[PDB]
């Protein structure tokens, strides 16, 4: 990798300067040099990690929908205007696609060596959202299995965080959260996502009192997110 | 815009 | 180049698309195509490649500030971090001048096939903006010249402008614009810059009588860029 | 900032 040279330490450092210039795309170099040195990360690593890939992806996946829903039109009374709108869409699909299978860095290894609930549910739900993402493009022969294997990855963390960690955990809410978006958007099961989203909140809600003030305020940034989504849903 | 952001 | 085997047509075309999914690294790597097919660019094509390389540019800028910030922090009290904020900073600096230097473009062979005002007057203003920001982060002893090779494109800009297009033309304007811009905040000259922007303000002015309903709206865009400018130096 | 935008 290009990035074999750089101290791990090093790599850290610039990923925080990367962050805050807004270069996603060199944070994510970065992290994944960070990972290649094949130490387990921190949880402050972990979240860069995170960042840096949600920030890329996110990206490709907001240019994908523009350029598909171009397509969408093209192929209705349209005029045709040739190969060149399919061409430059399966572009970036191919090109989000290939950050997807990047994101290989938590087969090899992240996940095996994840043996605490908040590294391990983590990288589970990372599973499952780069799976998501897969699936959002997603159109042939393997459509299905790409959906498996995130409900697969979703349904294992969300185990492990039932049993492992309190209702109000961040980890546990945002996870509980995107497995819900999987069952509304990809899964076609928006009663599952309703119900999930609801207990979820209802779960936290009788949790709050055990949390101080800086937690509370953490935990109920995420319940808002699911609120909103069950205002959306019903 | 649904998923966590 | 790797656009070489696309069609002319279909690189303008994926420009475009790009610009909706604000892909703007490959809508430049698409406006880099079509110019490089050997043909004049019309009014059209001209602005998509200064949009495309704009953008591009716009982000290696911002974040080489954010860097070059930071490193300047660092170089006060301050504690020893490594080599690393210089290293990073120089990492965006370097990509920043080769992207100027690709907007070459110009020099091969945009400029000498620019006859027509509006063309000419377009590309020595991209001229001389590229040189300038190469200014923006020269240190070395090349920092004069450079200064120079943008104050130069500039003013032949400027000569062939007030020859030939109204004063409220648009690209007058930008260009008028962009040279106070240049004596304000790389040649030292205040003065300077606030003499051409209200001489220019005031020319417009003058001249906005002649004017459509719709060139009157795109002056007076430019126009209040002006004044915006010289009400925050006086 | 300045610039032309
Ligand atoms: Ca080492
Ligand atoms: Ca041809
Ligand atoms: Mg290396
Ligand atoms: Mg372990
Ligand atoms: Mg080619
Ligand atoms: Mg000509």
């Amino acid at each position: 990798g290009a990035m074999g040279s750089m101290e791990r330490a090093s790599l850290i450092q610039k990923a925080k300067l990367a962050e805050q210039a807004e270069r996603y795309e060199d944070m994510a170099a970065f992290m994944k040099g960070a990972v290649e040195k094949g130490e387990e990360l921190s949880c402050e690593e972990r979240n860069l990690l995170s960042v840096a890939y949600k920030n890329v992806v996110g990206g490709q996946r907001a240019a994908w929908r523009v350029l598909s829903s171009i397509e969408q039109k093209s192929n209705e009374g349209s005029e045709e205007k040739g190969p060149e709108v399919r061409e430059y869409r399966e572009k970036v699909e191919t090109e989000l696609q290939g950050v997807c299978d990047t994101v290989g860095l938590l087969d090899s290894h992240l996940i095996k060596e994840a043996g605490d609930a908040e590294s391990r549910v983590f990288y589970l739900k990372m599973k499952g959202d780069y799976y998501r993402y897969l699936a959002e493009v997603a159109t042939g022969d393997d459509k299905k299995r790409i959906i498996d294997s995130a409900r697969s990855a979703y349904q294992e963390a969300m185990d492990i965080s039932k049993k492992e960690m309190p209702p109000t955990n961040p980890i546990r809410l945002g996870l509980a959260l995107n497995f819900s978006v999987f069952h509304y958007e990809i899964a076609n099961s928006p009663e599952e996502a309703i119900s999930l989203a609801k207990t979820t909140f209802d779960e936290a809600m009788a949790d709050l009192h055990t949390l101080s003030e800086d937690s509370y305020k953490d935990s109920t940034l995420i319940m808002q997110l699911l609120r909103d989504n069950l205002t959306l849903w019903t | 815009k649904l998923s966590l952001q």
